[PDB]
RNA sequence: CGGCACGUAGCGCAGCCUGGUAGCGCACCGUCAUGGGGUGUCGGGGGUCGGAGGUUCAAAUCCUCUCGUGCCGACCA
RNA sequence: CCCC
RNA sequence: GUUUAUUAAAAACACAGCACUGUGCAAACACGAAAGUGGACGUAUACGGUGUGACGCCUGCCCGGUGCCGGAAGGUUAAU
């Protein structure tokens, strides 16, 4: 599912409204990547399915912290 | 079996290894029953025009008979590696041991 | 060889077969049959994806050798086969340790033939070796693109590719389709042309020809009515459109490629 | 952006400064090869109590296993013998695992990370040089001598 | 609507800033050339640089505004 | 260059 | 040979052939929000699309318009 496993940014609708009020609908969905963080605690690396602004997150808070959370929450790393 | 004047051009690269190169040329005809007549080493002389750009070039000759069959596999010899270059054979004419 | 079939009946005015008597008309050999089921122009999602095909014989896949990774061990030819998979025929050839394997035609071997593959190789047709242990300038077949894919590229009856130059840890090769690109010098391939180098002029005469080799009809979209192909409609052959796909797209025309991933690669393309 | 060094940069750094480097930068390369840690309060602590002083000058010290390393090499020159290739190029071109397992078989203690070579591989028949580095600040010089078996 | 670019004798054009006397083919008239002709030469008329107003010691060549005539973007009384 |  | 089951079986459809065009293989193209799958366990003497439609004599002129393929010289031109 197209969710941050850091942030559970998932998902939601909108519209796509035009130059004339057409209003369709339309998504919008996170910058969502695939990146190999690095654990020192276990000396490893860990894959996540995570977002930009959980890019910057894990920066500002580090890489326990946010495993604590993931855990608490009832996620797999 | 038919007398030849087979000569060819070597790289300078390895024309210091053609005494190595020369024992294995010959030994395909001597086993073989051949007559080799001379050994003309030519030797390192300058090119008269760029051969693939280049400036120098190393002359042998063979002056040896031998038959086709195995004359055909010196000569696809010389052509599958890079190390001889620009070769020449003769035909049916009698030997010469002179002419440096 | 070509036998302008004689016509002592419509179907075969027109007909040619091109018939080796060369081959093996027994068996082939089991240990490399693999069943091969036919899922005509359907996915895992039924709706079928490529229109113009159908049914057909029922064939077997042959497990052939692209890899040709025993790579110093002297192989004799023991016979011919055709697989009726490709276009071209399969040479089986057995080891001196065991193993049989299959491989494919180089247009020049006879059965009794011995070859070998390996970097401590010769320079024969069915020898497969290193591009960077080549001679320049030679014509090959079943070319890699990875060193250790298999083999990719040409080889389909008759073809060949004629490499042209090695640039350092890489080697320019030119398709037989006008391109040429660059590829890596640790590949491996075959020398000599493939087999059966006279497909191209085998004629079908026959609808049957075809229509049990597989294909199955494809039909002109300006017969269509326009429910179903732009070009459809029209009272009286009357097309007035520009020649589009059944989906929009146009053909006879625009450049579909668009890879980017490969390009590097790519030297000159066709024209 | 603000990140703290662990000990000496290949460039723009000496120790123990900030500098407003890329998280491209950051988090793929310098952090995780222990080189650098963000600009936050314990690891400062960390580093002008356990660092300035004691590690920074402790990672000084393996420099000496590094120049040892350097010149370990009795003998500083290694004949490969592997195959000859008809009397012009070579079979098997020698990479890394060739030589990890000659000097691991002969006591220079060099790993398959050690090697640096100039030019990619080697493929000629002949005495090359070869520059090995224990260290981004220790670069040794050894010599091969490519022969065939 | 904003921005740009054309407009020089009948035609087509440089001159389209680095401001100084309107020039070059094509047409046209006349010689000359030729045994008689075509081009060929030597010339002769025919333009005020779309108009208007400034900048100027001077305009075309510079600014502004207009009149055409095209292109690209705009435009929810 | 064309042309009687 | 096929078709308008149930008012039209044909000059209509398809056809082996020809041409054009696309596609270098993690192909092009299609079913899918996607993973994947068919293409193909094939890889340009191969595959997809288009048109015409055995074989034989043949395939005339126009690139103005539309579309397509090449150039980035210049003018115009969105977000920021
Ligand atoms: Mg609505
Ligand atoms: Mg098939
Ligand atoms: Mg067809
Ligand atoms: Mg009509
Ligand atoms: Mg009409
Ligand atoms: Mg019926
Ligand atoms: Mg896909
Ligand atoms: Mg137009
Ligand atoms: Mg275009």
């Amino acid at each position: 599912s197209r969710v941050c496993q850091v942030t559970g940014k998932r998902p939601v609708t909108g519209n796509n409204r035009s130059h004339a009020l057409n209003a369709t609908k339309r998504r919008f969905l996170p910058n969502l990547h695939s990146h190999r963080f690095w654990v020192e605690s276990e000396k490893r690396f860990v894959t996540l399915r995570v977002s930009a602004k959980g890019m910057r997150v894990i920066d500002k808070k580090g890489i326990d912290t946010v495993l604590a959370e993931l855990r608490a929450r009832g996620e797999k790393y | 079996m038919r007398h030849y004047e087979i000569v060819f051009m070597v790289h300078p690269d390895q024309s210091e290894q053609v005494p190595g190169m020369i024992e294995r040329y010959t030994a395909a005809i001597t086993g073989a029953e051949g007559k080799i007549h001379r050994l003309e080493d030519w030797g390192r002389r300058q090119l008269a025009y760029p051969i693939n750009k280049l400036h120098k070039a190393h002359y042998v000759l063979m002056n040896v008979e031998a038959p086709q069959e195995v004359i055909d596999e010196l000569e696809t010899t010389f052509r599958f590696n890079d190390a001889v270059i620009r070769s020449m054979v003769m035909r049916t004419k009698h030997a010469v041991t002179e002419a440096s | 060889a070509v036998v302008k079939c004689k016509p002592t009946s419509p179907g075969r005015r027109h007909v040619v077969k091109v018939v080796n008597p060369e081959l093996h008309k027994g068996k082939p050999f089991a240990p490399l049959l693999e069943k091969n089921s036919k899922s005509g122009g359907r996915n895992n999602n039924g709706r079928i994806t490529t229109r113009h095909i159908g049914g057909g014989h029922k064939q077997a896949y042959r497990i052939v050798d692209f890899k040709r990774n025993k790579d110093g061990i002297p192989a004799v030819v023991e016979r011919l086969e055709y697989d009726p998979n490709r276009s071209a025929n399969i040479a089986l050839v057995l080891y001196k340790d065991g193993e049989r394997r299959y491989i494919l035609a180089p247009k020049g071997l006879k059965a009794g033939d011995q070859i070998q593959s390996g970097v401590d190789a010769a320079i024969k047709p069915g020898n497969t070796l290193p591009m960077r242990n080549i001679p320049v300038g030679s014509t090959v077949h079943n070319v890699e693109m990875k060193p250790g894919k298999g083999g990719q590229l040409a080889r389909s009856a008759g073809t060949y590719v004629q490499i042209v130059a090695r640039d350092g840890a890489y080697v320019t090769l030119r398709l037989r389709s006008g391109e040429m690109r660059k590829v890596e010098a640790d590949c491996r391939a075959t020398l000599g042309e493939v087999g059966n180098a006279e497909h191209m002029l085998r004629v079908l005469g026959k609808a049957g020809a075809a229509r049990w080799r597989g294909v199955r009809p494809t039909v002109r979209g300006t017969a269509m009515n326009p429910v179903d192909h732009p070009h459809g409609g029209g009272e009286g052959r009357n097309f007035g459109k520009h020649p589009v796909t059944p989906w929009g797209v146009q053909t006879k025309g625009k450049k579909t490629r668009s890879n980017k991933r490969t390009d590097k690669f790519i030297v000159r393309r066709r024209s | 952006m603000q990140v703290i060094l662990l000990d000496k940069v290949a460039n723009l750094g000496s120790l123990g400064d900030q500098v407003n480097v890329k998280a491209g930068y950051a988090r793929n390369f310098l952090v995780p090869q222990g080189k650098a840690v963000p600009a936050t309060k314990k690891n400062i602590e960390f580093f002008e109590a356990r660092r300035a002083e004691l590690e920074a000058k402790l990672a000084e010290v393996l420099a000496a296993a590094n120049a040892r390393a350097e010149k370990i090499n009795a003998l500083e020159t290694v004949t490969i013998a592997s195959k000859a290739g008809d009397e012009g190029k070579l079979f098997g071109s020698i990479g890394t695992r060739d030589i990890a397992d000659a000097v691991t078989a002969a006591g220079v203690e060099v790993a398959k990370s050690e090697v640096r070579l100039p030019n990619g591989v080697l493929r000629t028949t002949g005495e090359h040089e070869v520059s090995f580095q224990v260290h981004s600040e220790v670069f040794a010089k050894v010599i091969v001598n490519v022969v065939a078996e």
